[PDB]
């Protein structure tokens, strides 16, 4: 099995969109970046930006390791279930940026959202959880 | 009138904030410790501003008005 | 818990449902197509 590069890319580009509420006067900026990366090496498989390519590679490996350390050391962590499949969503303050990361269930891949420090974490977590629901094609993806 | 809102989740993380809500994010610590009535409602206040709380589906809504 | 004429329980609840509805609606993302090959 392999990834359809262009469609994954398109999917990530869609995850970028801001929230824009009218019930209350509230609006986020769009995501800084959205990435799918390997849980193993922290290597980037696909990405979308709304800063630079050099900068994303660094952050990705960093969050991979932070995630890896938390995922086996016997912050916020949100246990989630999607169609009986379990994963966990982690938040990490990356300098002035807010990030969420979660393993795509039973896969060797992580989904990573990078947003500005004004993007509320609780909202970021909801965004990534719902996004993950659209990634059933990647559940169990093994390297 | 409504002077502000904050919505937050069960970890105490913010989902959104407007008006004075954005200036009073630190309130969440206290607010999240409020025990709601049987229907999910409460009213508390730190100062001159009244905080109306409603919680459903693991999300608490706080709106600020005057008292 | 008291009701208030500043914002009633009904209004407050309704505003909670609106915020949630908007967020969950705007949380949907379309995939352009299948993400793996072969199909």
């Amino acid at each position: 099995v392999m990834l359809h590069s262009k469609n994954v890319k398109g999917f990530l580009e869609n995850t970028l969109k801001p929230y824009d509420l009218h019930s209350v006067d509230f609006k986020t900026s769009s995501l800084q970046s959205s990435m799918i990366i390997t849980a193993t090496n922290g290597g980037i498989l696909s990405y979308a930006t709304s800063n630079s390519v050099n900068n994303l590679k660094m952050m990705s490996l960093l969050i991979k390791d932070k995630w890896s350390e938390d995922e086996n050391d016997t912050n916020s962590c949100y246990p989630v279930e999607i169609d009986s499949f379990k994963t966990k969503i982690y938040t990490y303050e990356m300098e002035d940026l807010h990030t969420c990361v979660a393993q795509i269930p039973n896969s060797d891949l992580l989904l990573l959202f990078i947003a500005e420090g004004s993007f509320p974490y609780g909202l970021l977590v909801i965004k990534i959880e719902r996004a993950m629901r659209e990634l059933t094609d990647l559940f169990g993806y093994k390297l | 009138d409504i002077k502000g809102t904050i919505a937050f989740d069960t970890h105490g993380n913010v989902i959104e904030s407007t008006g004075v809500g954005s200036q009073r994010i630190e309130d969440i610590g206290d607010l999240s410790k409020v025990t709601l009535d049987a229907e999910g409602f409460a009213q508390v206040q730190g100062d001159s501003l009244l905080v109306h709380l409603y919680k459903r589906n693991d999300i608490t809504l706080a709106v600020y008005t005057s008292a | 818990s008291p009701d208030s004429a500043k914002i009633s329980k009904e209004q407050l609840k309704k505003l909670h449902s609106n915020i949630l509805n908007e967020i969950f609606s705007q949380s949907q993302v379309n995939k352009p197509g299948p993400l793996t090959v072969p199909f």
